[PDB]
């Protein structure tokens, strides 16, 4: 016949996770044809991910995209939580013994802070080294009314 | 038990039934209605939970863009007013 | 057969002669003729998907010259039970 | 069902906006209305996960252009039973 | 619910922790942990469509890095009944 | 139906996705799952010849870009009577 | 095990997030919540020492930048009798 | 009338004077004064949508200079029936 | 009962309860108050013997400042007046 | 104990070294050794969160230099109820 | 748990103030004080492994300057039953 | 009944089999079990007193490098724990 | 067995750590926990030559950094019966 038709009924939905994992099988984000889900398309969503970064890429600009890329862990951002100031059960340091092999990633439910990691292993954590909490107490000084408590005080 | 509306406009009943079958093959929803508007305009109305409705209408839109005269509109009202249920026939 | 074949056209004359093509081409039983509106007419037939494809292609090929021609020829080999109340 | 959506904003006007968006978006019953203090006000709704997501989207883009806007927006996937006294 | 969430990965640690992600994210029950062979291990849960979506994305979002990480993670909203013996 | 259809792939995720495509495109019944080894997985389906063809192509279109991807897919219109007692 | 973990954060959004993290990542008991004033919200959990440690690790982890971020996480391993009226 | 109007301001000076503007401006009954917290004070009035709309306009342009200024203003015609506990 | 008064005020109650733990771990002091000043200020009152309260406040000022935002205001009161007691819960 | 210490390695000389170190370090009950397929060997022990952590740390430090080596030094603190049927 | 934590000091007053830190930091019960001879004094505490670790951390961090100072403070989470005669 | 456990990893059954033969020949130690790990991995597990196990394992490691694929792992357990015993046929 | 292995160290904590490594490193029974005086503590284990040799080497090179440190590490294999008073 010399007339090639084009394919259709593409049921599998290739979306992209909050940290760029190729998720597949349908998708419930923003389609170029559907209506009614337009509101809130480019809004931050802290917590359990439900909308794809493909949706952000094809409906929102880049800053929303990389803000979502930075955001949206699940439960374990691992050892980024360095200081707890709670007497620090900790991993060795001043005391020997269990200090042995205290550099490998626990890659799961975290137990030790990254500050103890540094004070035991000279390297920063092999898991998230930028250490979200870390600063904890150290930052202090001019925190006072940090973020925005209406600055009434 | 679902209250959200997922529903499709098509010029021609071919994309209408194709959209309805995409509805029932996409997510667990039941079509509450099939309506002949007039002049080839036909709608399919399905009920269900928000996620299932969204996935179903996604599949229907991805299926009906080129079939027949073509898809006209897809819309995903998720919580109609109590007075809007009579508008869909109950 | 339970698979669906179905034809759409303008004016039911191509529709009914395409249905004749359906029922002379493959072992298919027609379930309905429907006036969509604005001159749009469709025909809906049962059958196994091989017979469905053969009959539907026969009607499409014998139907374009009659009247305003086709609008859409479509087949579905797995119709859901939940679709039947719309049929 | 028990899936928790919730929105924090600055002041009560965007809080009322967010609640109205909650109720007009999807099948969610608002269960919490807290004046945190210092300007923070939080709304707590329960419902189905996708319904919660749609409601949260509507609230998030319904309470930012009003007043000084929101500061936080979260979706609990499932609150553990231990969180029930918090609600 | 009868929506199905489903993941495949390399070994038992990623599969087990992704099962944890399922059972802590959304209303899904681990209906199956299967050893594919050659190291591939798959997890199968059933829950609500939006709940299934959120759960499986959380699972991949956790399992990208554990061990050697994720390979496959697909989502089906309505599994067909005739598939059910494969479950 | 007596026609047989084989879907082979890398991993059980594309396997059962293709199985859903099988049972959800045409009138076919899968007779079996089987883990070949090293990650190769097959689903064996049965039904009418054209039904087998439509289902198998639908699974083929579905499976190549799911997870690790499709490997093989085939149709046997007449399996010999010596083949089933070693199905 | 009565080891008392507790965290403080601006706005109750990250507070309830990390409380869910408490009861979602360790077998601890939520003894309660408190609204300090001016946007300051704390949550009080009780359980085994190592369990409470892991719990607060996870809570501070999930609380770190969401909303207005965490203020002070802390673990006390052996609370005293005199503290009970204060909790 | 079930139409809702409600505005937020820093300090009770603009709050009361704007409530006065509303109650000289349209048929609205002041159903609520709320010291939200952190200097935020909000007024809630029932009324007909046109009336409460004119009233919220009057309150808006009443305290551009009164106190330290507005915070927010808007209109709700139909709050959900279940928002009464939030009212 | 020892009238000697220790009181510690902090931003947020995490350092406040750290101070209270130092109180109830150091010496014979009973926390007589846990109050929220307003806007985030949390402060704690303990009562006991002069030396006991002094040692407790020492421990609090040793273990309170580096916890989160930390200590904001501490002191000791040696021989509190009778008329202050109404302000101390009466 | 409820916490889970849980690992793969390639070839099970490092697996027994991991289990031996489990016993050397802390109290964990060896609930399961399993051959994933293709050589992956998974060890599964139950115990206290801190005990599980210390034991798994020791096993990771003691098993990686031997043979092909470690795959994942991963731990779960709360094995949720639906995970248990997979154990 | 079953963990035994140990503290060593030059003299007994630092040792037993460390023991006070032990029993006052975490839920750990000390089983012994022993004068080695020549001034070496050890204290042996018993309790949960995480509690033991936290208590030892607290005591060591407390007692560097007390007396002439510390000597040894390391722990085994699972001392053998054979060590019990030495206990 | 020496509790010391030696165990050797091989890629392929051959090196495992002559590993067991070397185990037996070097010293009069007992083999507790051979296992097909999977993926070509075959493992031999022998028991005996520590010195005899060490000598036997050394001999097997010497004799298996050249034949077949060779060694994959080889190490000596002197005191297997009671908790590892259920992995050895509880 | 008749083989005697035995070590001193300065401080009781390294001594019990070394004896702990004795009792898990190899099958051995320990018979002596002697306080020499002035801080020297001696551990006496009894077993066969290979077990005692491996156990002593492991405990010594694990206890070198523990606490103050070891003293001596050489072991006799076939002690004369005349060492009976050492019992």
């Amino acid at each position: 016949c010399g007339s090639t038709p084009k394919p259709e009924a593409r049921k599998v939905g290739l979306s992209l996770s909050s940290k760029s994992n190729l998720i597949s099988g349908t998708m419930t984000g923003r389609s170029k044809i559907v209506t009614g889900d337009e509101p809130g398309s480019c809004k931050v969503l802290t917590g359990t991910p439900y909308a794809g970064l493909d949706q952000i890429n094809d409906n929102c600009n880049a800053e929303i995209a990389d803000d979502m890329k930075s955001r949206a862990t699940v439960n374990s951002g691992n050892n980024s939580n360095a200081r707890l100031t709670g007497l620090q059960p900790g991993i060795g340091g001043v005391m020997t013994g269990a200090t042995k092999g205290s550099c490998k990633n626990l890659t799961g439910t975290p137990y030790i802070g990254g500050d103890q990691f540094l004070s035991n292993c000279e390297t920063p954590p092999n898991d998230a080294s930028y250490a979200n909490q870390e600063k904890s107490a150290s930052n202090s000084w001019k925190e006072f009314s940090v973020n925005s408590p209406s600055r009434e005080k | 038990m679902g209250i959200a509306l997922g529903m499709i406009e098509t010029r021609g009943l071919v994309p209408a039934i194709e959209a309805a079958d995409a509805m029932t093959k996409a997510a667990e929803v039941r079509l509450i209605g099939r309506e002949f508007v007039g002049g080839g305009y036909v709608t399919v109305l399905v009920r269900g939970e928000t996620g299932a409705v969204n996935a179903a209408v996604r599949a229907g839109a991805d299926a009906c863009e080129r079939v027949g005269d073509g898809l006209v509109a897809a819309h995903i009202i998720a919580r109609p007013h109590r007075e809007v249920e009579p508008a869909l026939g109950n």
